[PDB]
RNA sequence: UCCUAAAGAGUAACGGAGGAGUACGAAGGUGCGCUCAGACCGGUCGGAAAUCGGUCGCAGAGUAUAAAGGCAAAAGCGCG
RNA sequence: UUGACGAUCAUAGAGCGUUGGAACCACCUGAUCCCUUCCCGAACUCAGAAGUGAAACGACGCAUCGCCGAUGGUAGUGUGGGGUCUCCCCAUGUGAGAGUAGGUCAUCGUCAAGCU
């Protein structure tokens, strides 16, 4: 349908965005 | 399975409603490959007419469109006035009366074979 | 993403490592229904309209609220109020939802939140509860209110746990 | 004394006592017992006189099972009422005998202990009782 | 372990209660593995014979039906509950090689001294009796020896621990239980 | 405390056994709730009365699964 | 409505037990879909028991209203 | 070799075990286009195979559970007469239920389709 409203325009954005915003782009464990 | 028998427990209204009235049924049965129509006679164990891609001189390696089941229900119009029949009902057996189901439908209308 | 990750490294992975005949025994992850919401203090029913933007805006799908049958467990609701939410994620956009969890939800928790309390039940299915932050896909975190939390209890295609354990190992759970 | 701990209905009819025991006739569990010869019922209070005479012949060990239990309720109207104006009140309660059915069994004792016992419990009941062994 | 019988051509419920009191007889019928069923006439004066004796239920008894012989293993007794005597037999042709079922007694046989009776103070309580059999009827178990003079005051014995001997089977391993068969206990 | 009051015995039962001769409205069954079920050739109405369409002979006749109890009327 | 009531209907007692003196414009019609209670193991503040997932089920649920007789073309549940 | 529609409703069921493809069948791929979800291509539907018989489905085996079930006896009972008469017995017609010996891994029909 067309009711789910979709935020996928930025789940589909960048992933290895740095360390900057997701605090993490060389690990994926806080340790 | 799970799909198989809930489609048998959707059939059995209809199908057991059209003995009640005994009428001549036309049956269906829609597979993922192709599509098969058959005309039972008023017992429920005799078949009268048939007619089906699967015959030897109709397959042509692309059953089961739209377009393919519309030939199914032009040939099956035709044998069942060779064989006298008219005054039949439409037991769709569980399936949505919407797509290569009803286009069969229609081509048996226009065939002279009426519902 | 992890679809194609599965795809083409791990599904030949696992197939000899298992001892696996043919392809079709190697097993999948289907769905998320995931939870949300117990029924805390909705009598008064005003609360679901919060709890439902949430899980609204971090899914992408919406909310489908349920009510109650025959409740009894701490309340007696009058059945058929506002108690629950049940949004399920589906193939396309369930391996991009997997994606956020355990990649980048690993910084927002803190305190290893990984497999490190639970098991599974005895068909091979795994289920988790949270009450901290996850990682957001679009910057939502200072929504302030009383925090509801809520579950991601996941269902695969195993046969027993021990097949669970070894499905997605490589998306590494922490243990 | 015996009698159940909560019943579907308050009070029932009289019927009749007929046929033989059937079922009932075999003994079962110990290796001697007392079957009844006689059609008659019992009323709940002559069991526990001839429950507590087989409990002090003993004085030492054996096994008692009481096969029978009481469950049918018995009326009676008080007195100076004439008749015809409901039904009278539970008195006591009552089990149905018909020739064949086994009243007690013993076991782990001798037979000639347990023969002058049945002796004692059975001056207490109204039934002509016997005595019978196990196959 | 002989009787020898008659043929009895007339059934029914009249004729049959005129064979008890007029002549003192007993019906019965000889049903097998390989004929037909056969009723049969006997006397209350003999049976009386081999129901007193013990081992005589799981034993094979030869029956002279007319001058015919046949080896005959007895299960049932249908017997009169009020005054107490046998009514009709319903005994077994037995074959070479059918398998057989019948009902075995128990002696519990060294109890004098038992470590839960002599010890501490003992009772001893034969829960069951009669248990079963299924063998090859070649080669007979007359009865079975338990003793439960060896170990405990508070153990319960099943029907694991005591043991079917030369190989035959017990139907109730047969099926998925194991009941208990002897206690001791303390009195009261 | 006090009961009597019983009701009035509504002359519940089958009528048409197993060889009648039937005609078009006939009753065949009063009921209550489908002891039997409509065979062949019967109506079952509003408070499941069965009744006849048909001419002929009674047959109640048992069959299918369930072992349900029909009521039919053969042409015979 | 059940029992007395004797396997067709009927049938008494100041004989044993219970209920009514109404609701509903959808709780009606029709087409299309769909299955219960409970058991159990996993799961955030509930927690013997709420919601969710799962296996086992085989009507033990349900039926506007008493009990009896029924109910998979479900006579039970949802939507146009 | 299968597929549809019946006949008969367990001696036809459940459980266990084995086994079948490229014809059928099922899973499968993708939803752009029909169409659908009180959220979801799960179900429903459409365009379609590759891939696979794993699951499912059919066949083939096992009586372990279930289900059928004799013969004999026994209970009860119609009419006639008895007796020690709140219960039974005799003459005569009728005759279960439970249990025992044992049985059962069904039997057919109509077409399309595989020696056929």
């Amino acid at each position: 349908k067309a009711d789910i409203h979709p935020t996928y325009e930025a789940i589909e954005a960048t992933c290895s965005c740095g360390n900057v915003i997701k605090t993490r782009s060389t690990l994926c464990k806080p340790i | 399975s799970v799909k198989k028998e809930t489609r048998l427990r959707r059939a059995r209204k209809a199908r057991l409603k059209m003995r009640e009235l005994e009428t001549v049924r036309l049956c269906v049965y829609r597979s993922s490959q192709h599509i098969y129509a058959q005309v039972i006679a008023a017992d429920g164990g005799k078949v009268l007419a048939s007619a089906s891609t699967l015959d030897k001189d109709l397959r042509e390696g692309a059953t089961g469109n739209i377009d393919a089941a519309k030939k199914v229900g032009q040939l099956v119009a035709e044998r069942a006035k060779a064989a006298g029949v008219t005054q039949v009902a439409f037991d769709r057996s569980g399936f949505k009366y919407h797509g290569r189901v009803k286009a069969l439908a229609d081509a048996a209308r226009e065939g002279g074979l009426e519902f | 993403r992890l679809k194609e990750l599965y795809r083409k490294e791990i599904a030949p992975k696992l197939k000899e490592e298992l001892q696996l005949a043919n392809v079709m025994e190697v097993p999948r992850v289907t769905k998320i229904t995931l939870n949300m919401g117990l029924g805390e203090a909705v009598g008064d029913k005003k609360i679901i309209e919060n709890a439902v933007a949430d899980l609204e805006k971090i899914t992408g799908q919406k909310p489908v609220v349920t009510y109650a049958r025959k409740s009894i467990a701490g309340f007696k609701i009058r059945e058929g109020w506002p108690i629950g939410v049940k949004v399920t994620l589906r193939s396309d956009r369930m391996y991009e939802f997997l994606d956020r969890l355990l990649s980048i939800s690993l910084p927002r928790v803190r305190d290893f939140r990984g497999l490190n309390a639970k098991s599974f039940d005895g068909r091979g299915n795994y289920s988790m509860g949270v009450k901290e932050q996850i990682i957001f896909p679009e910057i939502d975190y200072d929504k302030i209110d009383a925090l509801r939390g809520l579950d991601i209890t996941l269902t695969t295609t195993a046969r027993t746990d021990d097949e669970g354990r070894a499905l997605l190992r490589a998306f590494k759970f922490p243990f | 004394m015996l009698q159940p701990k909560r019943t579907k209905f308050r009070k029932q009819m009289t019927g009749h006592n007929r046929g033989l025991a059937h079922r009932g006739s075999k003994v079962s569990f110990g290796e001697y017992a007392l079957k009844a010869t006689s059609r008659g019922r019992l009323t709940a209070r002559q069991i526990e006189s001839a429950r507590r005479a087989l409990t002090r012949h003993v004085k030492r060990g054996g096994k008692i099972w009481i096969r029978v239990f009481p469950d049918k309720p018995v009326t009676k109207k008080p007195l100076e009422v004439r008749m015809g104006k409901g039904k009278g009140g539970v008195e006591y309660w009552v089990a149905q005998i018909q020739p064949g059915k086994v009243l007690y069994e013993i076991e782990g004792v001798s037979e000639e202990l347990a023969r002058e016992a049945f002796a004692l419990a059975a001056a207490k009941l109204p039934l002509a009782t016997s005595f019978v062994k196990r196959t | 372990f002989i009787v020898n019988a008659q043929v009895r051509s007339d059934l029914g419920k009249g004729a049959s209660r005129r064979l008890r009191r007029n002549a003192g007889l007993v019906p019965a019928v000889v049903y097998g593995g390989d004929k037909e069923p056969q009723s049969v006439t006997l006397e209350l004066r003999e049976i009386a014979k081999l129901l007193e004796n013990e081992a005589a239920f799981s034993h094979v008894i030869a029956l002279n039906v007319g001058g015919v012989k046949e080896t005959v293993l007895i299960k049932a007794l249908q017997r009169h509950p009020a005054k107490g005597f046998v009514m009709h037999a319903d005994f077994l042709r037995v074959v070479a090689d059918h398998k057989l079922t019948a009902h075995v007694p128990l002696h519990f046989i060294n109890e004098e001294v038992a470590v839960g009776v002599k010890q501490a103070g003992g009772e001893i309580s034969h829960t069951i009796s009669e248990v079963e059999v299924s063998c090859l009827p070649k080669d007979l178990p007359e009865f079975i020896e338990v003793d439960m003079a060896k170990v405990e005051l508070g153990q319960i014995v099943h029907l694991s621990d005591l043991k079917a001997p030369k190989g035959v089977e017990l139907v109730q391993l047969a099926h998925g239980n194991d009941l208990a068969v002897a206690n001791i206990h303390a009195s009261r | 405390t006090r009961n009597g009051r019983d009701s009035e015995s509504k002359r519940l039962g089958v009528k048409l056994f197993g060889g009648q001769a039937v005609k078009a409205g006939n009753i065949l069954v009063r009921l209550r709730g489908t002891k039997f079920h409509a065979g062949y050739g019967v109506g079952l109405g509003k408070d499941h009365t069965l009744f006849a369409k048909v001419d002929g002979v009674v047959k109640f006749e048992t069959k299918g699964a369930f072992g349900r109890k029909y009521v039919s009327i053969v042409a015979a």
